[PDB]
């Protein structure tokens, strides 16, 4: 049973936390289906209003992600507190398209969603709007780039369908058909440890004897001994080969995504290295400088500023293991920046850094986190 | 100095070390000064269990009470962070663990308060790697019970009395262990070093 991501998107009150529970019991019913007692932590940071469900079809595993407010959506789309491999938009054939919705596939496309489907609820209340609201929603996803003339549209009732009473095929049916349709259109995910290997470098040792050495937690893929490698970001990149991969005294032969370890250098000086670079399957990732990203300023509350912000903002960028600076480009019309609110700004770096679309970073203003992004489009 | 090899080779052999003596005997009862100073103004509260949104005072688990140590809060302290700063990167340098940063707090157990069998690596949370234990308790004796209790490899079990200056250090994911009621009041210094996440924040 694979592990796919999945959430439900779109305004308000069209019936996203009732499609939820509605998919609950339609893959109960028709497919199957403790405390932590560990000391509390200092911080806390950010508070995700994320509620999480879970349900099984046949072929796959699904982790589903609903959120109260639209502000909620924002925070945790934008963190990776809740990253889906594909997402459900929630449009009704009663209202229509609204605001909300517009913000939601747009949001979509800069965090990096891959793929979309979409619910047309509260299909009850109908006829013959059903042919043009598809219409719209589908260019109105083409608009963000989305397949939204070759996207899926299933149409459908998720009140029925949750007390379901399926009255027409508009109940029970059509949340079947919605998850035999996640089942079709989103493809299996690859998992971290089927990807390149990528390492970001904490630490730069020289044991002696035995070379130099380079720590941190594996993000991705496989290391493995005489593997070629790449150093990326902060510097020009640089080629060096695995000798081997030590772990708490130990040596294996290969290095796996999630494990702290630390790799063993051929040649490469410990002057010739430092923290911030990553360690990559070649020609796997390159250095960028100037990108546009979907950003969230943390509210005082939060621990983040007393106090807006504007142009020149010239604050710290922290990707992975390291701080880098950043001069902020801000859209036209916008003067101003409210600790709590979002917006999309194009940055450019002092340095060269490791980085793809989609990576999460941190904003600091001395230290302290004070406000968490992600990146859209690679520019330079 | 040497002590900070020990506990390196200890990890790495055993999975957990303690040293008597960590600390000089002045700078411990500065710590338990500065522990009872801040109880005698209600800063100390009851600590709970569970992260984000389900972490809750659950008294039934855990008793004691605590508060989170900053730098600059008091000299005693700022010196104790040192220490277990340079605890964090031996450990770097001997076991490549990739240890961060450093989260503790004061802890006061009164009388008959507990810590139930328990791991301190959150179920759904890994980055906690390593866990470090000072205790503040001058003329501790084995009737006034409040040991720390580990379970160790192979069904083995070790108690430690809370006695100034010891010093306990275990791999967070690995070592379950509890803390027994005590007939008298119980300072400690516990913290956690931990390693990278999936994200900053
Ligand atoms: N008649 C009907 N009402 C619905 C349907 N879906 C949602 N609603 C109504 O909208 C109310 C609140 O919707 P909710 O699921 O909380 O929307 P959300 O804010 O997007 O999560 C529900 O209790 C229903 O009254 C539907 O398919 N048919
Ligand atoms: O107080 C002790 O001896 C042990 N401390 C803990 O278990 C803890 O705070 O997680
Ligand atoms: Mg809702
Ligand atoms: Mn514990």
């Amino acid at each position: 049973l694979p592990h796919v991501n999945v959430g439900t998107i779109g305004h308000v009150d069209h019936g996203k936390t009732t499609l939820t529970a509605a998919l609950t019991r339609v893959c109960s019913e028709v497919f199957g289906s403790k405390i932590d007692s560990a000391p509390e932590e200092k911080a806390r940071g950010i508070t995700i209003n994320t509620a999480h469900v879970e349900y099984n079809s046949t072929i796959r595993h699904y982790a589903h992600v609903d959120c109260p407010g639209h502000a909620d959506y924002v925070k945790n789309m934008i963190t990776g507190a809740a990253q889906m491999d594909g997402a459900i938009l929630v449009c009704s054939a009663a209202d229509g398209p609204m605001p909300q919705t517009r913000e939601h596939i747009l949001l979509s496309r800069q965090v990096g969603v891959p793929y979309i489907v979409v619910f047309l609820n509260k299909a009850d209340l109908v006829a013959e709007l059903l042919e043009l609201v598809e219409m719209e929603v589908r260019d109105l996803l083409s608009t963000y780039d989305f397949p939204g003339d070759d996207t899926p549209i299933i149409i459908g009732s998720a009140r029925m369908a949750l007390e379901g009473k399926d009255d027409n095929e508009m109940g029970t049916t059509a949340v079947k058909k919605l998850v035999e349709t996640l089942d079709s259109y989103i493809p299996e995910p690859v998992r971290a440890i089927d990807q390149p290997f990528l390492m970001p470098i904490e630490d730069v040792f020289s044991i002696s004897g035995r070379g130099t050495v380079v720590t941190g937690r594996i993000e991705r893929g496989i290391v493995r001994v005489q593997d070629p490698l790449e150093i990326v970001g902060l510097r020009d990149t640089t080629t060096t080969t695995c000798t081997g991969v030590e772990m708490f005294r130990k040596l294996l032969d290969e290095g796996r995504a999630g494990e702290n370890c630390g790799v063993l250098l051929r040649g490469t000086k410990r002057d010739d290295v430092e923290r911030g670079q990553v360690l990559v399957k070649p020609g796997s990732v390159k250095p960028h400088t100037k990108f546009t990203a979907e950003v969230y300023v943390l509210s005082k509350e939060e621990g983040g500023r007393h106090t807006p912000f504007f142009k020149g903002y010239r604050p710290q960028f922290y990707f992975r293991t390291t701080d880098v600076t950043g001069n902020c480009e801000l859209p036209e019309g916008v003067e101003m920046v409210m600790p709590g609110d979002n917006i999309q700004m194009t940055v450019t770096l002092i340095k060269t850094i490791a980085m793809e679309d989609g990576l999460r970073f941190a904003i600091r203003e001395g230290g302290r986190t004070v406000g968490a992004g992600v990146v859209a489009k690679i520019i330079e | 100095h040497p002590m900070l090899a020990a506990v390196v080779d200890d990890l790495a052999t055993h999975g957990w070390s303690q040293q008597a003596h960590f600390l000089p005997a002045d700078l411990v009862r500065a710590l338990a000064a500065e522990c009872r100073r801040r109880d005698a103004e209600g800063e100390l509260n009851p600590a709970g269990v569970g992260r984000g949104a389900t972490q809750e005072v659950r008294e039934t688990i855990r008793g004691d009470q605590i508060q989170w140590i900053d730098p600059g809060q008091a000299e005693a302290c700022d010196q104790y962070l040192a220490a277990m700063d340079q605890l964090r990167l031996a450990i770097n340098q001997g076991l490549f663990l990739g240890l961060e940063d450093f989260e503790c707090h004061f802890a006061l157990y009164p009388p008959g308060a507990f810590y139930r069998r328990h791991l301190d690596r959150f179920r759904d949370d890994d980055r906690r790697m390593v866990s470090a234990v000072l205790y503040l308790n001058e003329g501790w004796q084995p009737h006034d019970g409040g040991q720390l209790r580990m379970f160790l490899a192979d069904g083995v079990e070790h108690d430690v009395e809370p006695v100034a200056g010891c010093l306990v250090v275990f791999l967070s994911g690995e070592v379950p262990h509890e803390v027994l009621p005590a007939g008298r009041e119980r300072l400690s210094l516990t913290g956690w070093f931990r390693r990278r996440g999936n994200d900053p924040f």
